[PDB]
């Protein structure tokens, strides 16, 4: 009873949504690289046995919509759930091509009650994006 | 090189 | 007999909170392409916990930020782990 049950029939969906060009009225550098780590993502998820989805630059709207849908699907017969946001943002928010939007609006269709498929199953957001503009200098080891 |  | 509505989430965060997260331009994003080489070389073996500690030194030791401008120069990053998990996750 330690570990979250993985023999269901299907691992699991994998979304990764690969945002690398932003309209020119939002002032966000092309994430030049942005499509090897799509790639090498793909690679990988799918050698661990998921179905695996890449979106490419999406906006606020059709974020929020595909997030909306995957989570009206069936995952009865799914073990799990990993969604991978590529893309510029700020604290608690992921930029889409056009807008930025919450995190918490998007993992909120996930949540035990509004997705029962999912309750009980591990759901893991893999987040690559700013969540500031600190600078850490480190220090010598 | 560059950030997010 | 119920649960909390927001447990067996799991985030990975590539960068600490109020930070930037750093990408190379042909390698791609270090907290990615560490995340992938620990997952290839784990992921049959660690539980997924113990894999994003090895991310998270990776990404804290071997990499540092190289820029023209001094101001974004020798930057390091830390990934950060925020889990609302109630049991260990393996993948098989």
């Amino acid at each position: 009873d330690n570990s979250y049950k993985m023999d269901y029939p299907e691992m699991g969906l994998c979304i990764i949504i690969n945002n690398k060009n932003f309209h020119k009225s939002t002032g966000m550098t092309s994430r030049s690289g942005t499509d090897v780590d799509a790639a090498n993502l793909r690679e990988t998820f799918r050698n661990l046995k998921y179905e695996v989805r890449n979106k490419n630059d999406l906006t606020r709207e059709e974020i929020v919509e595909l997030m909306r849908d995957v989570s009206k699907e069936d995952h009865s017969k799914r073990s799990s759930f990993v969604c991978v946001l590529l893309s510029h943002g700020e604290e608690g928010i992921i930029f889409g091509t056009n807008g930025p939007v919450d995190l918490k609006k998007i993992t909120n269709f996930f949540r035990g009650d509004r997705c029962r498929s999912l309750t009980g199953k591990p759901k893991l957001f893999i987040i690559q994006a700013c969540r500031g503009t600190e600078l850490d200098c480190g220090i010598e080891t | 090189w560059e950030h997010d | 007999h119920k649960i909390p509505v927001e447990a067996d989430f799991l985030y990975a965060y590539s960068t600490a909170p109020g930070y930037y997260s750093w990408r190379n331009s042909k390698d791609g994003s270090w907290f990615i392409q560490s995340l992938c080489a620990m997952l290839k070389q784990y992921a049959d073996k660690l539980e997924f916990m113990h894999i994003l500690t090895r991310v998270n030194r990776k990404v804290a030791t071997e990499f540092e930020s190289f820029s023209f401008d001094a101001t974004f120069h020798a930057k390091k990053q830390i990934p950060c782990i925020v889990s609302m998990l109630t049991k260990e996750l393996y993948f098989y």
